């Protein structure tokens, strides 16, 4: 013609998709991606962090020395896997504020432990029981040293443990309650028996309790135990007149990534930075709806399964 | 959108323009044609990538936490760890809620802010040669070939080339 | 607001306007008249509607939580109980203040919106047979009687036909 | 005339309010709405939630059988109203109070089921003046006071969780005033509980000395708690001092609480309490309260926060 | 900005302004001159001020807290208290994040709303006797004196005296 | 000409400034204002808030009564700053829950006593030790009472005190010996017992003998145990031996009160917000100084600058 028609639009497309804004509950929009991860891969990824499978053991379990956990005894870890299907298979016990001696240790990210030559003059040492089998043989607590009378005799054991190095020692023991007052005096000669863990700073008394409890493993006594931090110029002093369940040495605090998780999930070679006890999670979205336990390089945990964020215009096709 | 371009005084979008976002079709004297204006299209897409990471930084390594199961009851202590949990991830839900909603009304925003800018534009470079058919659409009074609608295209159009033209055909009119 | 209509070159909100949020005076042959645009009142409404459930989730309920309110002084635990309530109530507070702050702002510029994409698409129907008079005004060029008002306020308005009419009595000046 | 006018426009109110922007502190639009509710009904309404008056009881003395608190033996609650006017009637301590207080109004329900627990050779059903039933002497009806049995105390009784939930045994050891009264009533000079399971054990030594006089009485008892799992037994070693359990407590996982307020329960439906009593749903946040129960508004520290919902209002000159 | 006004139509800004934030060039019958728009420089400015007190309020007091930092290592508790200073502390830092660009987005968008609403004003002020030429400059068809221009920046511009005179020097052309 | 030509503008600085948007990583604007505090005075003002100096006092050793402490025996604050290079210097101690006391003491703000006329019959008082030196001589915590057999006798101690007041805080303990010998050469009774109770409430600790480090000289210690007595309530002591006993009461405030870690000095200058790193201006809503606060604080957060817009974009010539 003698003119011209000159037209502006924009692209459309046919697979569009559904969004959120201020103004609408839906609108249609070229592009979205989604900003919740939903999947796991439903294994736990070996590579990136050092992952320990725990197994039949519990954490406390492995840094006490129970046998059956024997293969710990020089274990490392970012992260340690506690299974459901573990158990104890040593002499029965207890321990006071058990979750925060697991925290630190799970903290500390080993069981590694180191000896010490402790002297207990006028005792018998190495006490073993039928709860806790080595194998085949009568065992007890590999990292724990049970002491009873010898001849008959148990003197007030007073030995003292300097620390000369530049980090803090975590030293664990023990008391043993027995089941009748017949057995206090057989073991111990003491009625009453008690154990103070001293240092300059800090003091721990505990008093045995004799009586029954429920058969675990043959043996109706008990043990609890208990730990003892000793700063870097400090010194670990025993006394004990009867009862003791003596360290063998000391363990070495870590300040570091370490951690501890519940999970029953196979472990496998493969990559992700972030741990679920679902298993591992991708970290390229933002947020996820897998767990609100995670571990590592991990999206924030929200309530909501799916969000979606636009990256496109409105979506507006012929009509 | 707010400036009521895009599914406004433009009618629809044309799915068979792969080229980019925006751009223009039309008729002279040379038949029909098309082509997409990348400078509008490249100005959309550097706003809307990265647009997450301008607000919520790049995901942070945490390692040793508080315990978030339990298998026996303990009250106190208990009580107040799953409250503190249960009160971050309430208060990171929303953060989300909100930033989805936020950022997707920006994106609307600024892609009919775009659309609306290249019209803008482009009438202002046809002065009094053209016409606001109210379609998004411009009746330009001469004859424009390809070469000068590119010129269009390019922002290189004289309009003082053609007025006298213009004119002259804008105002064959009367009664 | 930024399109600078409400409380813009609209110099005030019509009281005695109760059939919708935005529409039309006109004067002619006929006398005066008023008709309220149905379109941009429900644009408007459905974007206010139910605006505060696109970012919060239907209000959750909560059991067994923990103490807030204590009659003993006690130290380590009830210090930490306290933050952490003070730490919830806070960060919810700050929440509060910024949407409403928000979608607030969003109303005022949505609002200001539909009236200025009203008087667009008015304007773009009469084309040159009709004049912006800065005060939300049309001038209008020829004999436009109530159903040539409908015309324009239903779309179905056709400047070609008044298109000579509007020239002729656009054109009669000039000395 | 030979032409015509056509004027755009917008509507104007004359109630106008003023709101808050990014951009105005205060801007009138034609209409708002609260979104903080700061009133409430001024009263605890009884339904939708089943709300139980603790009246002149705490739930701790409900639960012990507090002679005071014996209508509270059967009941169940979704929320437990604790007043402030309540009293202790039968005198204890319970270290971590706290906690058990917490476990029992999470657990909604003070239902005991009694036990056929077997005392050889000590006296039971201990009573005393500080504890009156009725008009005689008696004790909280959920223990066991156990004493000396002719001229000796000998205990060493089993009790297994064959149920498939987990079993809360109250316990207790009464502190005697005097080393003449620790022998009157249990031979032995020294005595001990040890209550344990397979899992888990506690020995608590009685602590002889006087005390003020509560209800005319010196002496006092320090209560304590057991939880056996599902395939565990309980088991109760003393030698003296033992305030043994009746029973079990059934350990429920519910919506249940526990609320102090002095606020009046009546006829009346709301989803939502607070110590104020119960407030309105409809809002997102609220004012009245940081202790909220139910389906509650979020507890904010700004009494008033309004809510657009119509445009810039502007009236003429 | 999404008007297209500020680095849009109008090229970059002038250094040599300094009476105000928006304003006016031009050159007539008696040379160039320069004037600012005190009403749009005071309109961005009242928006910008005290733009934060809105959303976050006067510095909380607050006084004995929670321990942050401990020299021995103690479990369960530690653990505890940690974490909800951890989480605390991530919340705000989120909250700092969005807010600054959130409301540096509405920084950019008001001020470059502002210019576009000057340029809005004096178009619809010059009516027919101004041409848009797409640099954010008029052109005016007719003889206009300081006390003529002046007269646009207040507004009290009288289009209809000028109309005459500016549609014989418009329409002097014609192939 | 016969025409004329009206241009519109905005203005533009020299050297502009670089913000974040939601559009945008970098955007030049003409103007920009930080948001967060990352600079502090280097000390602690004086001034708003009232200081004091722990110097070589822990808050615990200054309400105890340690002899080196007893400059502060009649002071408050609204904030105590303990200085990492304290000490003790009185008899070895611990105090189980020590975290909880130094806690309630801070938040109360004083450690201001009160004397109460307790008898102590049957019993020898005042008991003075050389690892506690008073400048010269052998003592003992001035708020702590240490009771001994007199001659040849420790009869079992029961004592009574009323609170008549409309809450007292009661600093007590217990002396755990070294050996057997000593803690019947002592108080008489080879095993001790100290119990203190209320109408609502009651605590007894065993003494524990043996041997501890020495400290000082000392290998015996004591155990720091508190109680609260209510309006109306009535505070009874019962003990047969080993029993550190109180002098008399610390009032208990409701106060804005508390206590910092810090080596910073006090210095002469005004401000709102105390850090351990001392005092930070108020100004800004943000800050990256410490997560440790005191006072008027701009609220802690991981970043260390955020630039807030306050002009519109700066677009310079050409
Ligand atoms: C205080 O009260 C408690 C609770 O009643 C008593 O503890 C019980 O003591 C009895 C007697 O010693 C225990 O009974 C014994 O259990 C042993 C282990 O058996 C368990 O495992 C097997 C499977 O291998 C199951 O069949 C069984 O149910 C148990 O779970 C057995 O070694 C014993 O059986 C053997 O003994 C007889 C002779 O006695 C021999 O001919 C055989 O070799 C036979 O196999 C016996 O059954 C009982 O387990 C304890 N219960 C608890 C809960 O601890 C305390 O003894 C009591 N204390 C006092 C009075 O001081
Ligand atoms: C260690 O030291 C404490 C403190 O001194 C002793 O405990 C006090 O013991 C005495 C008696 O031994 C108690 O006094 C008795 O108790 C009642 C006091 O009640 C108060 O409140 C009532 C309200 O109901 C008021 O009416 C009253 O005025 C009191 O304020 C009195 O009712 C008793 O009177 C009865 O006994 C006397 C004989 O003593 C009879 O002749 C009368 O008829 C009457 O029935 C009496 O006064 C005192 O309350 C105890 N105080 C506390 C705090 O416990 C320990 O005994 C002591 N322990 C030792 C040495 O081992
Ligand atoms: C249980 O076991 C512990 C550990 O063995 C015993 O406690 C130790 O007891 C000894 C002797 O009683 C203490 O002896 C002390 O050590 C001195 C060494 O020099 C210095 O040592 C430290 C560190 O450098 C300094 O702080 C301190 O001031 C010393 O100056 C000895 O020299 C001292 O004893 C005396 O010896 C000299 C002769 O060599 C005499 O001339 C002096 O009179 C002098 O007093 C000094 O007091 C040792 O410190 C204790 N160790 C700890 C860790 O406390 C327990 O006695 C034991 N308990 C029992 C068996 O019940
Ligand atoms: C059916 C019957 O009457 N059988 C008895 C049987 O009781 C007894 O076995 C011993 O019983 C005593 C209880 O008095 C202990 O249970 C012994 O347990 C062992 C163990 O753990 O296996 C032996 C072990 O050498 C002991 N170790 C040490 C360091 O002392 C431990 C230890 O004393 C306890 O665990 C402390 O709680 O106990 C158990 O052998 C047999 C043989 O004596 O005689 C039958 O008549
Ligand atoms: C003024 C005067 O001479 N009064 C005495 C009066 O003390 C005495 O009453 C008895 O006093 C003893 C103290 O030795 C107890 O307080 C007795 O109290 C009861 C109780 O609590 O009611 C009696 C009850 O039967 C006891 N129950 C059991 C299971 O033993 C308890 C119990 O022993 C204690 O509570 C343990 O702490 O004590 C009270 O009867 C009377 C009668 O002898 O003689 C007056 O002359
Ligand atoms: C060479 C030599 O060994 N000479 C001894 C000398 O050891 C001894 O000194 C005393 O040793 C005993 C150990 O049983 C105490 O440690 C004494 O310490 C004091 C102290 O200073 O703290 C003396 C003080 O007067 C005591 N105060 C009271 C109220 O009893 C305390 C207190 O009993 C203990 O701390 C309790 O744990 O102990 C220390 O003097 C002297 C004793 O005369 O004899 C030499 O022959
Ligand atoms: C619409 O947009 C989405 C993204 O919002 C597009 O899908 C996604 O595209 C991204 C980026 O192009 C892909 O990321 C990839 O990252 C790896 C690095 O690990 C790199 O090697 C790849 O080259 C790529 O950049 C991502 O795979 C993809 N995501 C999904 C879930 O598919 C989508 O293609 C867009 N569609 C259209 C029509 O534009
Ligand atoms: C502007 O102000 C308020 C809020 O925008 C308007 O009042 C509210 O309008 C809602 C509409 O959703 C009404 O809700 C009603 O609830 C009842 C049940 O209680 C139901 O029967 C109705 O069908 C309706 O859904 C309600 O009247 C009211 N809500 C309040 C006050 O909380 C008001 O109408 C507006 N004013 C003007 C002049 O437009
Ligand atoms: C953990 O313990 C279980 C059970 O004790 C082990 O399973 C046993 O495997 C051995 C063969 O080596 C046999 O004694 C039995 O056939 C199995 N017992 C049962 C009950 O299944 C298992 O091997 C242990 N797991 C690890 C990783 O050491
Ligand atoms: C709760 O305790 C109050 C006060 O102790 C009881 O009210 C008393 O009742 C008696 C009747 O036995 C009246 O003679 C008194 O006048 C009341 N005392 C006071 C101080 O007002 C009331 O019985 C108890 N509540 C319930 C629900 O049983
Ligand atoms: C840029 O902006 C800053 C911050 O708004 C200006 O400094 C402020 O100026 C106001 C206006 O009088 C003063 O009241 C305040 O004291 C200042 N604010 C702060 C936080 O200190 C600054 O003057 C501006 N700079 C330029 C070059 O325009
Ligand atoms: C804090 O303790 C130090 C060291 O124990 C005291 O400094 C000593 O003071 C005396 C005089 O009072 C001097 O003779 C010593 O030389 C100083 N010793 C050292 C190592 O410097 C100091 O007095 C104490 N501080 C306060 C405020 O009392
Ligand atoms: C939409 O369809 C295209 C063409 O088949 C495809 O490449 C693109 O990935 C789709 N968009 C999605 C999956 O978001
Ligand atoms: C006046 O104002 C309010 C807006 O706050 C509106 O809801 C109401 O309907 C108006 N009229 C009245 C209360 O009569």
């Amino acid at each position: 013609n003698n003119t011209a028609t000159l037209c502006l639009g924009h692209h459309a497309v046919a697979n569009g998709t559904l969004v959120k804004t201020m103004s609408d509950d839906q609108i249609e929009v070229t592009n979205a991606t989604e900003l919740v991860q939903s999947i796991s891969m439903g294994k736990i990824c070996n590579k990136s962090y050092r992952i320990l499978d725990g197994r039949n053991c519990t954490l406390i379990d492995a840094m006490l020395g129970d046998p059956h956990c024997d293969a710990f005894q020089y274990e490392s870890w970012d992260l340690f896997i506690e299974r459901s299907n573990a158990f104890s298979n040593c002499y029965p016990y207890d321990i006071p504020d058990y979750a925060s001696l697991r925290s630190i240790v799970a903290s500390s990210g080993t069981v590694e432990f180191t000896a010490e030559g402790f002297t207990w003059t006028g005792v018998t040492q190495n006490g073993r029981s039928g709860a806790c089998k080595r194998g085949s043989a009568d065992s007890f607590f590999s990292r724990l040293n049970w002491l009873t009378k010898s001849g008959s005799s148990y003197p007030t054991l007073n030995v003292t443990m300097p620390n000369n190095k530049n980090f803090d020692k975590l030293y664990i023991w023990g008391i043993h309650h027995p089941s009748s007052n017949q057995e206090q005096t057989k073991l111990y000669i003491q009625e009453s028996g008690r154990v103070t863990v001293s240092t300059k700073r800090s003091q721990q008394t505990i008093i045995p309790n004799i009586g029954s409890r429920p058969l675990v493993r043959g043996q109706s006594g008990r043990i609890s135990i208990y730990w003892t931090i000793v700063k870097p110029g400090d010194i670990l002093m025993i006394n004990s007149n009867g009862n003791l369940v003596a360290p063998r040495g000391y363990f070495k605090l870590n300040t570091g990534k370490s951690s501890v998780m519940r999970s029953d999930v196979p472990i496998d070679i493969c990559v992700s930075e972030c741990i679920t006890p679902n298993g591992s999670i991708s970290n390229d979205k933002p947020f996820q709806n897998v767990n609100k336990v995670t571990y590592g390089k991990c999206p924030k945990y929200i309530r909501q399964n799916t969000l979606k964020l636009a990256t496109g215009m409105r979506n507006v096709p012929e009509k | 959108g707010i400036f009521g371009a895009i599914a406004g005084f433009i009618e629809n979008g044309w799915e068979g323009m792969v080229d980019g976002w925006y751009g223009f079709r039309y008729q002279n004297s040379e038949g029909t044609g098309q082509a997409a204006d990348l400078k509008s299209t490249q100005a959309a897409i550097d706003q809307i990538n990265g647009k997450l990471n301008r607000v919520i930084e790049r995901t942070n390594e945490k390692f040793h936490q508080i315990e978030k199961e339990f298998s026996e009851v303990e009250g106190r202590i208990q009580d107040l760890e799953k409250y503190v949990e249960d009160t971050k991830i309430d208060l990171w839900s929303y953060n989300a809620e909100l930033l989805v909603a936020l950022e997707n009304q920006h994106t609307i925003d600024l892609t009919d802010a775009e659309m609306n800018k290249l019209f803008e534009k482009t009438r202002r470079q046809l002065r009094e040669n053209a016409e606001d058919m109210g379609d998004g659409c411009f009746k330009i009074y001469h004859k424009c070939d390809n070469a000068c609608i590119e010129s269009i295209r390019t922002g290189t159009y004289d309009h003082y080339i053609y007025r006298d033209e213009a004119l002259n055909n804008r105002f064959q009119s009367g009664r």
